[PDB]
């Protein structure tokens, strides 16, 4: 892949906000872009268990 | 769509959960099963470049608890024409 | 039904007493006992969703103490209907 | 008989000790020979409990002074009805 | 394809070798090279919103340190109608 | 409507995404884009009055951290007849 | 060119980034990729000796920190027309 | 005839100009392009195999770091796509 | 000249080196060029004793050492007419 | 369905209310209400996996509070279907 | 390719074996033999320049410890139209 | 054979007693006996691989006691066919 990095422009909108739906944008760039870590984290069916 | 996400697992239970992720994930068309040799498995799908991102995200956050884990996850957006004969 | 229960193991013969635990403890057809090379066997069978979990506890279970035993055990609840090629 | 009896090695030469065994212990039908991949090579035969019971045993004895010896081996006494395909 | 990417370097090469890694980064079609004036090299791709969005980060990663470098890199996702028979 | 606004800013893409941000602000209609020199790129769009006075005003706050920036921004009530020949 | 550059690697993610590296860095072909065994797959390319350096320079680069990373690369120039039935 | 790219960008024409005859002087390169880009960024683009472009760049590089303004970018370009020619003179 | 000089690594890049090495070292004809599995690759090449002596010679100076490392060297002097229809 | 649940209750007051649990919780049909013989009752139902389980296991809940008691809660996936379906 | 390349050194020895270095390290052509004088010997190459260098690397690297050695190896990548002659 | 060896000496009293220690050690065929200059002089024989190898040995092992003696005897068993119309 190829995303976005710190000297990009017209993609400042969603970066703090919250997100609703599936996710694609990543971890980094909250943490190094934003101020505070992104107040949502999307489950997954794909629950761990053991016998 | 060109863009080619993939990744190799050690076991195939791995492989097909990670698959599963893929196609439920982003609207993404798998494109190929390989039996590396050695326990190493790969999963080949491919579409656009925001599905592909997507989808190969999650599933790769979603596989390492699951079986051996993962052997690598990254991603190449355009491949080249002379690497479809190499799918 | 159309869930999707699979195991690997390392070895034939923890594959074939998991494969007889999946069959035994519960009435789900096996799809597949396929070889993943290099030592790692999975075996996929079909079933209804509890059924499915009954027989993967039973055999996960059964499998931990017979040769290298299990190395993989997961479970796809709604599998996809384009990994049917990728199986 | 019914019964299933089978072993798992590594190489075949304690393979063929293995299937010698079983031929020479008890008059066990042979299944098949199968190899895992990766080094690992198993032998399938069927016959009546007793009988694989003991041919069984007696070829475990006689393949583990033999190259890496058993690895896994175990016997079933009622294998289900569809296991008899998966292998 | 609407998707429209566009880039600035303080340099005509810089400008060139950010469209080498445009095309080989993601699909982009590279519909525009113009000259500024006084240095200023501008290029301006097509291609899908996450497509481009990956192009033009590869290209600012490997553009600093081409000759002077970047200079301004910021891109669009739903261009104007109009604004294409002006570029 | 034939209230003038212009834009000067330093680069092309600057002034695309002004323009853009401008034209989405309000429906005005994108006269003319000339290259001034220097790095200078002006954007000229004809409309009413107050929907170009919007539209300058958003272009003006939306295109102030693109790159080197804005330069000039100030509207035209009524723009005046031998102007056209400018224009 | 006939001179041969190729790549070895543990797993296909390095494989194909190390054959996206070949297709991007000089006008090489594959003639090849190859699944050693074990685990081991590598890449096989015809092209000119500068050519092929640039290719596996690249490749290198981006191979070493992909999964387990690159495990060897070697750049024949003159590969004799004995050679030839072997690839 | 190889599609290796190679530039030589530089801040005025002189050791443009000089950066190209050390081009032609070091390897086999064919000019394709010499343009002006403004203010004084002049550029000269040149295209053969990839080692002769690799050489040839860098002795025009060598030899022009310091004549007049100096070299500004040494860039060379690994291959371009069947794209990117129609934008540099097609 | 009838005699073999057949020569085993771990993975294919010493393999194929190691080829190269017997095919500018002395008058032979490669023959075969062996997957044995798990990374065990086989070159061997027919010629008479002397040549395929200083051939296998060539092929271990550059093996032992390069790639992932030479495994065995080996020369054949009289290849039986039995051995023939395995190779 | 054809999996098997059954609950055995000192006393065939549980019993009954635990039955009436078992086909209200879920769609299961009984087969069997059989008196054990001095007290004990074992009533029987067939239903899928799913259904059983959420029946049978969450369904003798008003049982240890009703006269006696519960004896044994059980489930059964996959009787053999020969044999004892009959019974 | 016509990029020149050439290896002087003291006795024929090192210069024919530098020589067959030239030939089997990359694509040349030996276009020359000739006595300097005094023991010194030259040998020519034409080809692509990557293939230049490296079959002169080569040859340096296999003419060091020859007899007395290398004195002087060197490439003139393009000769003018005045040093054909000079053959 | 095709191989070539061949040696050099200060003046060619070594390198003629050598050339008959080439003819008494194997079967060879002299075919060139090369002034270089200033001294040195080469003998270059043709015979097979194990032969020249046989001719060097014994052709060094009885220089070094005449003249000056041995500069360089060097062994080489297939030259490129580009290398013989210079021999």
């Amino acid at each position: 892949q190829a995303n976005r990095s710190l000297k990009t422009t017209g993609n400042e909108a969603s970066t703090c906000r919250t997100v609703t739906g599936t996710q694609y944008m990543g971890a980094e760039v909250t943490g190094q872009f934003c101020q505070d870590k992104p107040k949502y984290k999307q489950p997954i069916r794909a629950s761990v268990t053991t016998t | 769509g060109i863009a080619l996400g993939m990744i190799e697992t050690r076991g195939l239970v791995p492989a097909i959960e990670a698959a599963d992720a893929m196609t439920k994930a982003a609207e993404v068309r798998l494109i190929g099963r390989e039996f590396v040799g050695g326990g190493y498995v790969t999963v080949l799908v491919r579409g656009e470049t925001g599905a592909v991102n997507a989808a190969v995200r999650a599933g790769a956050d979603a596989c390492e608890r699951v079986g051996d884990g993962l052997v690598a996850a990254h991603i190449i957006a355009r491949p080249h024409r002379e690497v479809e004969p190499a799918l």
